RNA sequence: GGUGAAAUUCUUGGAUUUAUGAAAGACGAACAACUGCGAAAGCAUUUGCCAAGGAUGUUUUCAUUAAUCAAGAACGAAAGUUGGGGGCUCGAAGACGAUCAGAUACCGUCCUAGUCUCAACCAUAAACGAUGCCGACCAGGGAUCGGCGGAUGUUGCUUAUAGGACUCCGCCGGCACCUUAUGAGAAAUCAAAGUCUUUGGGUUCCGGGGGGAGUAUGGUCGCAAGGCUGAAACUUAAAGGAAUUGA
């Protein structure tokens, strides 16, 4: 029977993101990302770019290896999240749960906007 | 990726710049054969329900 | 007093010389060499320092380890109140 | 109390003014 | 060494037996107190012990760096290693020692709980050129630092020339060999900022 | 790489819910670094959603460690208890109290559990405020009980018994009860627990909670 | 100046309380006058909700909002967020 | 890395990321408030000990001990510092990239002192309520913090109760708000900036045009930086405040 569970992490900052297709221990079975393509900068943030790099990882994932079910986990917010959220569904994947978790704020104050990311 | 359905119907403004007349894309999804979202572009605002023809779409 | 503004011990030593800083860490742990302490186990204001590291009550005659100027440290505190209480929690 | 920028870049030239007869240049 | 060693004397017959003699001084010991020598001992102060059964977060003074030997890491005054790990592992009991250096060494090694006595020695200024002649008069040093500029070219290095200087460049290679090996010898940096103590990591 | 990878089914213990965990992809077990041997002590967390059907426990996650696999079936016995950061961001809303606890606990054999267990006051028939405070020395004898009970009520038969207790999060709930009388607490749940001073393996031992 | 009864600003029997650091340029600013909103939040959209559900296993699931409490150096705050200005009256609420 | 846009800078010396331990040093998010305490500066994990302080209660005690202050004494953020521990993080100067005629900056990147702690210095801050301390009085109302009193209230279930959290009303002493302000004020505002033209409650400190100048000089002190005390020549008719109307 399908035991079914395979993390997918999405590696976000506010200026550019990638995909790394992770699993439920965390190793990676591949990666891929936007800008061997012509946008460079906040124009793989956006969010016409990030289906791009959603698909590229799913499509490995399903299909060819196998894995089915998939938790999708996201680093913080990002105006690409609902554009990568929402092709899932599109790449024929079946979200066994979704959760994400950022990492949350602690108090790790310091100037330099090391608390400034988080969430 | 993206198919090509009649019409669409656009479900809501993403945002964009904006206040009062909306130049830049729009989230659509397609009137018949539901659940496809795309970005689309248009001038000008937009509401939900209108009609307008994405002939070739992609 | 007489012809003392502060106090000295080592500044009348010198004469002129040595300097300002020098004299502030000296100071500081020549007095304690001159310091009666009161001994833990008398409870008198005797003991006076036998030697470097080393420490002697005249009159109980009882000889005690303690740092090199002073009757105990800082440090000392430390290292002993850490000990303690891991022999406490262990012993349990 | 202590008033304004006035009495800072004064404070600045307070004792490097003293010291720029010493040294001149 | 110009520090103290608790004169500790056991004293029991029967004929092998052996006895006697200077422990390591560490500190609040006094006289009339009793010390115990050996592996299901007391934890107290002064008394020397197989590590293992010192509990991890335990500062000590002398440890052995293979038994037997009686005394190697933290001797010089106010030091002290602080044992940092062991877990139930027989094989190794792990230090970190004042020089900073984590280092594996056997659980059976004795130590010492406190720390060692006569602290704060170096600290504060000698203010004497005397004063420094009499240490190093009683331990084996000779005293004053001729500098090698000072020195003849015929004597050393660095010597020669009208006007002072080191005629070149100090740092002279580790693989050197004996005579050539002058200078800071194998420096890994120079000039006066942002080094740390020794950090192994594991 | 992918045409040379192994395959392996994750497999839960005997006390627990559903055996199934996941799926996941190596690289070929090749002498000399072998991927089975290799790895193991990673980390398997599926959500008590997808192994209770439930939603009443939608979130809380457990981590399982491997340390016995026969032939590319990984078995697992409990290394930990986790949860989700949206639970703690939920539940903690302004104007109340929190309620702080931690706790250390060995179990009989030497397995190394921190328990934890927070609470808020609980809304009375009739309130008037938006904010409804207790008086924080008042909180904190309230602390005080919860490491004891908590205490008292585990370090029983290794893993096993107690895990059983934390899935449907029977411990917490009792606690509540009693202590309502002197001051409510809310909500009062395991949390995390991480094992970080493990005894020793006792591999035979291990074998009794597989199957 | 005064035009307040409010003092300063957030002052009253403290002077300083306990520094938070802005998400935006990490300045210094005390609890009471750094300007906290709820952003508690879905993941998802409003378009996006519907896609999930459908190719997901588990009855929409609870779906697990973002919950963030956004510090501002004040300035951050009025190029987009709540300040925007007032009319006197309702300033005092 | 980074941003608005880039680049220096880092990348098979397979980074970034990922997990697990350990080490190191820091800090106590959200909770944490027109809410607390402490002389003030300031102070948030748990627990133990040790002494401490306010409020409150008191047919306990003393009986005017009091009020407030030159002098004099104690404490006194940060930075700088003296020496150790210690250096994770960040980070003056510098050094790098853009921007810039210059950019030495904002902004990006490297990062030393330092940040941290301990024994020492130091004595200053928009160290602020820009509002001396103390006392009495003049005006309505609701919160919340603390204690107390009254309820055959609620919850509690404590054997039952008392408590305690909750709801209450009364109340001492609070941090303050709210709305009117009798009244003050130049107005803005303000239950004090009221009770000073109704001119004189007790005490103390300070100012007495703007600049020069908070410097010069002397005395004093400080480890140093420099502080504290603190003029005058000479200049000159406004400096400054609040509100109001334009741009």
């Amino acid at each position: 029977i399908f035991a079914s569970f395979n993390d997918t992490f999405i590696h976000v900052t506010d200026l550019s993101g990638r995909e790394t297709l992770v699993r439920i221990t965390g190793g990676m079975k591949v990666k891929a990302d936007r800008d061997e393509s012509s946008p460079y900068a906040a124009m793989l943030a956006s969010q016409d770019v990030a289906q791009r790099c959603k698909e590229l990882g799913i499509t490995a994932l399903h299909i060819k290896l196998r894995a089915t079910g998939g938790n999708k986990t996201k680093t913080p917010g990002p105006g690409a999240q609902s554009a990568l959220r929402a092709l899932a569904r599109s790449g024929m994947k079946i979200g066994r749960i979704e959760d994400v978790t950022p990492v949350p704020t602690d108090s790790t104050r310091r100037k330099g906007g090391r608390r400034g990311r988080r969430l | 990726m993206d198919t090509q359905v009649k019409l669409a119907v656009v479900v809501k403004v993403m945002g964009r710049t904006g206040s009062r007349g909306q130049v830049t894309q729009v989230r659509v999804k397609f009137l018949d054969d539901q659940n496809r979202l795309i970005m689309r572009n248009v001038k000008g605002p937009v509401r939900e329900g209108d009609i307008l023809t994405l002939l070739e779409s992609e | 007093m007489t012809k003392r503004t502060k106090k000295a011990g080592i500044v009348g030593k010198y004469g002129t010389r040595y300097g300002a800083s020098l004299r502030k860490q000296i100071k500081k742990m020549e007095v304690s060499q001159h310091s009666k302490y009161f001994c833990e186990f008398c409870g008198k204001f005797a003991v006076k320092r036998k030697a470097v590291g080393i420490w002697g009550c005249k009159d109980c005659g009882k000889v005690k380890a303690g740092g090199a100027y002073t009757m105990n440290t800082a440090s000392a505190v430390t290292v002993r109140s850490t000990i303690r209480r891991l022999r406490e929690q262990t012993e349990a | 109390m202590r008033a304004k920028w006035k009495k800072k870049r004064m404070r600045r030239l307070k004792r490097k003014r003293r010291k720029m007869r010493q040294r001149s240049k | 060494r110009g520090a103290p060693l608790a004169k500790v004397t056991f004293r029991h017959p029967f004929r092998y037996k052996h006895q006697k003699e200077l422990f390591v001084a560490a500190e609040g010991m006094y006289t009339g107190q009793f010390v115990y020598c050996g592996r299901r001992a007391t934890l107290s102060i002064g008394n020397v012990l197989p590590i293992r059964s010192v509990p991890e977060g335990a500062v000590v003074c002398n440890v052995e760096h293979h038994v037997g030997d009686r005394g190697v890491f933290a001797r010089a005054s106010g030091d002290y290693a602080i044992v940092i790990s062991h877990n139930p592992d027989n094989g190794t009991s792990r230090i970190k020692l004042p020089s900073g250096a984590k280092k594996i060494v056997p659980s059976s090694c004795r130590a010492m709980i406190g720390q060692v006595a006569g602290g704060g020695r170096t600290e504060k200024p000698m203010l004497k050129a005397g004063n420094a002649y009499h240490k190093y008069r009683v331990k084996r040093n000779c005293w004053p630092k001729v500098r090698g500029v000072a020195m003849n070219p015929v004597e050393h290095p660095h010597g020669g020339g009208n006007h002072q200087h080191i005629g070149h460049a100090s740092t002279v290679r580790r693989d050197a060999p004996p005579g050539q090996k002058v200078g800071l010898i194998a420096a890994r940096r120079t000039g006066r900022l942002r080094g740390q103590a020794a950090a192994t990591a594991a | 790489p992918f045409a040379k990878k192994d395959w392996y089914d994750i497999k839960a213990p005997s006390v627990f819910n559903v055996r199934n965990i996941g799926k996941t992809l190596v690289s070929r077990t090749q002498g000399t670094k072998i991927a089975s041997e290799g790895l193991k002590h990673r980390v398997f967390e599926v959500s008590l959603a997808d192994l209770q059907n439930d939603e009443d426990q939608a979130y809380r996650k457990i981590r399982l460690r491997a340390e016995d696999v026969q032939g590319k079936n990984v078995l697992t016995n409990f290394w930990g208890m986790s949860f989700t950061t949206d639970k703690l961001r939920s539940l903690v809303k302004k104007w109340q109290t929190l309620i702080e606890a931690h706790v250390d606990v060995k179990t009989t054999d030497g397995y190394m559990l921190r328990l934890f267990c927070i609470g808020f006051t609980k809304r009375r028939p009739n309130q008037v405020k938006r904010t409804c405070y207790a008086q924080a020395s008042q909180i904190r004898q309230i602390r005080r009980k919860m490491v004891e009970i908590m205490a008292n009520q585990a370090s029983s038969c290794d893993l096993k018994e107690l895990v059983s207790k934390f899935i449907p999060e029977v411990i917490g709930k009792e606690i509540e009860k009693a202590t309502s009388s002197i001051f409510p607490l809310q909500n009062v749940f395991v949390r995390k627990v991480k094992i970080l001073k493990a005894p020793k393996f006792d591999l035979g031992k291990l074998m009794e909670v597989h199957g | 100046t005064f035009k307040r009864r409010n003092g300063g600003r957030n002052k009253h029997g403290r002077g300083h309380v306990k520094y938070i650091r802005c998400s935006n340029c990490a300045k210094c600013c005390p609890k009471d006058k750094a300007i906290k909103r709820f952003q508690v939040r879905n993941i998802v959209e409003q378009a996006a909700i519907r896609d999930v559900q459908e190719a997901c296993v588990h009855d929409g699931y609870v779906l697990p909002k973002l919950y963030a409490k956004v510090h501002h150096c004040v300035s951050c705050a009025i190029h987009a967020h709540i300040v925007r200005v007032r009319s006197r009256e309702n300033r005092r609420d």
